[PDB]
RNA sequence: UAAGGAACUCGGCAAAAUGACCCCGUAACUUCGGGAGAAGGGGUGCUCUUUAGGGUUAACGCCCAGAAGAGCCGCAGUGAA
RNA sequence: AUGGAGAGUUUGAUCCUGGCUCAGGAUGAACGCUGGCGGCGUGCCUAAUACAUGCAAGUCGAGCGAACGUUAGCGGCGGACGGGUGAGUAACACGUGGAUAACCUACCUAUAAGACUGGGAUAACUUCGGGAAACCGUAGCUAAUACCGGAUAAUAUAGAAAGACACUUAUAGAUGGAUCCGCGCUGCAUUAGCUAGUUGGUAAGGUAACGGCUUACCAAGGCAACGAUGCAUAGCCGACCUGAGAGGGUGAUCGGCCACACUGGAACUGAGACACGGUCCAGACUCCUACGGGAGGCAGCAGUAGGGAAUCUUCCGCAAUGGGCGAAAGCCUGACGGAGCAACGCCG
RNA sequence: UACCUAAUCAGAAAGCCACGGCUAACUACGUGCCAGCAGCCGCGGUAAUACGUAGGUGGCAAGCGUUAUCCGGAAUUAUU
């Protein structure tokens, strides 16, 4: 048992140590066969490490303790 | 009360019973706690008593007996004479 | 304002009109709606006698006894053959079939069916047209 | 004291909801009528459905009146509003149920059917 | 024919006198009252013993709810 | 002024209804001004708390009433015109 | 690639695009009938058609009070499970996975467990005024492995009532549900738009869980085309035909699940519901009638009435397969089995 | 009381349809725009074996004509 690797890009940035993150999910047409895509929306409890518009972050699985934030991790994968 | 109920599933008027650790409150299609492969009483092929109760050894210690009155069916599965 | 369009026109199916306008009918009385039940034949109420004398490709005085069926429906029905029912105000099964190039009547009437079966004159049918009395 | 041009509230499920007195049967010169009296009225307000439609001439019998009748023992019994029941020709209710209390003066008027369906009889 | 009280008895166990359930609720009403008043009822946590001569000897409360108060108690000492 | 409520009469003639403020809500039609106070539905006494409206004002002293509660009395609170 | 593919239709014959009148099998079928015999199956398909019914399923002392293993009736114990019809969720509801720092895990049997500790007592027995039944009165009681919390183990580091020559804290053997996303879902031109704590913030609790649940506050044309937001409304699937394959269909079966129980609505001690025949409340219904009442499964079976070109008997048994009662024994069952059923296909 | 070669009594595959055809199919009478026939054809105002009876014929199978429901028909919002 451990955590996951919810790495993505943070677009929105609210106050009170709160911000949402964007993920990625593949999608294909079973009846047709065309390939598409979709991005998940999960908030993360950050302080100053997680920026916005560019700065990537590697969020890990953890206790939600928020209205939307399912995972919490300040570990940033990049910095715009 | 939790014995080896014979899950009566398959076609109509010919259910393929499969001995499995089931409860007495859930007859026929209920809930199997420890599945034991499946019994074939077709009497037309070699593989018949193909029951795999390798994980059903823990079931025989607190709630385990006969559900569909299968003494000869359990006779092949001799996992006693060790207590 | 701000009301633009995105989705374009797709490949819609060609418009079609259901044939035999007398089947799949059922006017409700508790909801006053056409409750469809996929019925290939309804009832009828013979209360008229037609007489289509002039026409085109017929050269004979025809007729069309308008018979009102179930679900409050009225259609120009006609009895095909020689059968001459003499029982008015009686239910008559609507023959499952339309006419062929006959301006006026656009439906047929089944022989017999809780009414005047017909005549025993013909005997080459022995299947429809209220046939009976099998010759030995 | 129900006279001509008097609106009463029907107390049954016959379809009618309000009627208007047209004439008080009982004799030539009769002016008013009380509980246990038959009168000819017309439906002024009906409910969707039923057997009685609007603008119909039917016969009814008074069962409740603002001015209560007097008993022979010296007792009185007044109600809060006037009401009647659309009867047939053989003193039979046209409805199937009665609402509110009913006077005990209908027992002497041979109205067993109407008095055996009333919730209360005082 | 057989009164059910082992299957769907959610409302079957909720249809009679609640006086004993209300009387037990008044006894567990000092949960924070005795803790805020430092009562001797929650004293000596070696027992609460409360697992050798309590649960079976004489007990009539809830499950999870009681377990929550049966964790800090009976173990603190 | 009991029951009823235009049954009176050439005809609701003459009575009788409605009416002040405050709040909500308002149709067809239209020469776009209007219709419109459309229609319709609520509220109003006295006492004590609060915390606040322009203030005579530092002031929310005091007072004009702004809200927000809590109470008391009668059949009835623009208790009359 | 076991490898589709007729015409007419237009001059007086014509080619050529185009559409079907028309060379076939299928037809949950009925049908006017000429329907020898039959193995097997479906049968209010027309009908969540209204309502007289036969009617859900009875019991138990190894633990207690008849006259005589349980015989006194309390206590363990399916009325919601067998079932029935599918209007009802255009969608995790089902079809379909890992799962759970969204997680509870009551529960079912074995061992610790020493039968310990506060106990009176309980239905029957029965002191019993009357009542058409439509209900108060007169009331003492007697039990039973019915049965009662604190100090000595479990997130600390503030054990009992009794089994034959039953048993309890801990838990196992076992066990039912809530959940993430990846999957099934109509179009409007004769409508072209919708959410405002729409979009993310953390704190009053408490349940399978974080918690935009409310918690203090939070934006402009922002959301949304991913027609979100309106509808369409259907029980979902495992399936059978099908172009020759390329294309296309995609549910009658028979089981899982999801429903429903005159109509709604609010609550109710024992172990997991809104209860196919417990409550209360109201509404329009059912019928007899002592003036008060009873109320309705027929949504369990088979029937009377419904209009079906178009569909099962108010018949026997628990053989057996069951499970629930229940030391065995006893004991339960229109669950289920067997007979009436039509050319329903029988091909011999 | 299946298939069954057994007692071996005599218990019956008829039928309906097109028939000039299209599409494997007819001769005499009776009809004669009267009626029939009547998907496609059309046949009826005289010599309609297309009509109705008799002798029939092609089909198939204990029967036959009928009604509403997919696909041969043919790509026909074209997707090959």
């Amino acid at each position: 048992n451990d955590r996951k690797v919810y790495v993505g890009k943070v677009v929105s940035d609210k106050m009170d140590k709160t911000i949402t993150v964007l993920v990625e999910t593949y999608k294909t047409h079973k009846l047709y066969g065309k390939r598409v895509k979709y991005s998940k929306k999960y908030k993360t409890h950050d302080e100053n490490n997680s920026a916005k518009l560019g700065d990537i972050v590697k969020i890990q699985e953890t206790r939600p303790l928020s209205a939307t934030k399912r995972f919490r991790l300040v570990e940033i994968v990049e910095e715009s | 009360a939790v014995k080896i109920r014979l899950t009566r599933l398959g076609s109509k008027r010919n259910p393929f019973y499969r001995i499995v650790v089931a409860d007495a409150r859930s007859p026929r299609d209920g809930r199997i706690i420890e599945q034991i492969g499946t019994y074939n009483p077709t009497s037309a092929n070699a593989p018949e008593i193909k029951v795999d109760e390798a994980l059903a050894l823990k079931w025989l210690n607190d709630g385990a007996k006969p559900t569909d009155t299968v003494h000869n069916i359990l006779s092949k599965e001799g996992i006693m004479k060790k207590f | 304002p701000t009301i633009n369009q995105l989705v374009r026109k797709p490949r819609q199916s060609k418009i079609k009109k259901s044939d035999s306008p007398a089947l799949n009918k059922g006017f409700n009385s508790k909801k006053k709606k056409f409750t469809d039940l996929n019925s290939p034949q309804k009832r009828g109420v013979c209360t008229r006698v037609g007489t289509m004398t002039p026409k085109k490709p017929n050269s004979a005085l025809r007729k069309y006894a308008r018979v009102r069926l179930s679900n409050n429906i009225e259609i120009n029905a006609y009895i095909p053959g020689i059968g001459h029912n003499l029982q008015e105000h009686s239910v008559v099964l609507v023959r499952g079939g339309r006419v062929k190039d006959l301006p006026g009547v656009r439906y047929h009437i089944v022989r017999g069916a809780l009414d005047t079966s017909g005549v025993d004159g013909r005997r080459q049918g022995r299947s429809l047209y209220g046939t009976k009395k099998p010759k030995n | 004291m129900i006279q001509q041009e008097t609106r009463l509230k029907v107390a049954d499920n016959s379809g009618a909801r309000e009627v208007l007195t047209i004439k008080v049967l009982g004799g030539s010169g009769r002016k008013t009528a009380n509980i246990g009296d038959v009168i000819v009225c017309t439906v002024k307000n009906a409910t969707p459905g039923g057997v009685v439609k609007k603008g119909d001439v039917v016969k009814a019998v008074i069962v409740r009146t603002k001015s209560g009748v007097r008993r022979n023992d010296g007792s009185y019994i007044k109600f809060d509003e006037n009401a009647c029941v659309i009867i047939r020709d053989d003193k039979g209710p046209r409805g199937t149920r009665i609402f509110g209390p009913v006077a005990r003066e209908l027992r002497e008027g041979n109205f067993m059917k109407i008095v055996s369906l009333a919730p209360e009889v005082l | 024919k057989s009164a059910i009280k082992r299957v769907k008895t959610t409302e079957k166990a909720e249809a009679r006198n609640i006086s004993q359930k209300s009387a037990m609720r008044t006894a567990v009403k000092n949960a924070k009252t005795a803790v805020s008043n430092n009562a001797d009822n929650k004293n000596e946590l070696v027992s609460l013993v409360k697992l050798v001569d309590k649960a079976a000897q004489s007990n009539l409360i809830h499950s999870n709810k009681a377990d929550r108060i049966k964790s800090q108690l009976m173990t603190a000492n």
